[PDB]
């Protein structure tokens, strides 16, 4: 209900980043594009140094997968794959709202460093020559 | 007199949903 | 069970003021 923040986020993020560690593993694309938009807020203000659980955690999520592995999936899964994709993409989203907010701060180097992992994550991107629509539109934005 | 009783719970109801609405305009508030 | 019907209304009512200085010292803590 309230801005918590100075009397319960010390222990929220660390006790639910604990609970929260089986993201990756469920690959139920709902709850992964939710968690990350939660860490995503809970990270526009984050400023208790927890950047650490929040951004690990996207990093986790940004080297799930970028192209599909099957070369059968013709709207097959791409649909679903994108739907799980997606997850990520707004991962990203997040990424570039949270460094528009940290255009100036201390821990600036965090969005530096995953800045670092956007460029990273591109670099990749565009490694494999993508043949994915919904990628195409992330290169975009 | 049970409906006393009755009426006592519903009145004390009440009052801690007022209290609860005031903590949060004065959430707000500090916000 | 009428006086104990008083009885259970002086019981809710010390517990419900009981927790209304909670809330109140909660609200004094944000002023």
């Amino acid at each position: 209900l309230l801005i918590n923040r100075q009397f319960y986020e010390e222990e929220l993020i660390n006790s639910v980043v604990i609970s929260q560690l089986s993201h990756i593993p469920e690959d139920k694309d709902h709850q992964v594009r939710k968690l990350a938009t939660q860490l995503l807020v809970d990270l526009a203000e984050g400023c208790h140094t927890h950047h650490f659980n929040s951004l690990l955690d996207i990093i986790e999520k940004v080297m799930a997968r970028s192209l599909s592995p099957p070369p059968e999936l013709e709207e097959r899964d791409v649909a679903a794959y994108s739907a799980s994709l997606e997850d990520v993409k707004t991962a990203v989203l997040g990424l570039l709202v949270i460094l528009q907010t940290k255009l100036y701060t201390l821990p600036a180097s965090h969005a530096t460093r995953v800045y670092e992992m956007l460029v990273s994550h591109i670099q990749l991107h565009y490694k494999h020559s993508y043949t994915l629509p919904i990628a195409s539109s992330i290169r975009l934005q | 007199d049970i409906q006393m009783w009755k009426v006592s719970l519903q009145k004390e109801q009440a009052r801690y949903n007022q209290l609860q609405e005031q903590r949060d305009t004065m959430v707000t508030k500090l916000h």
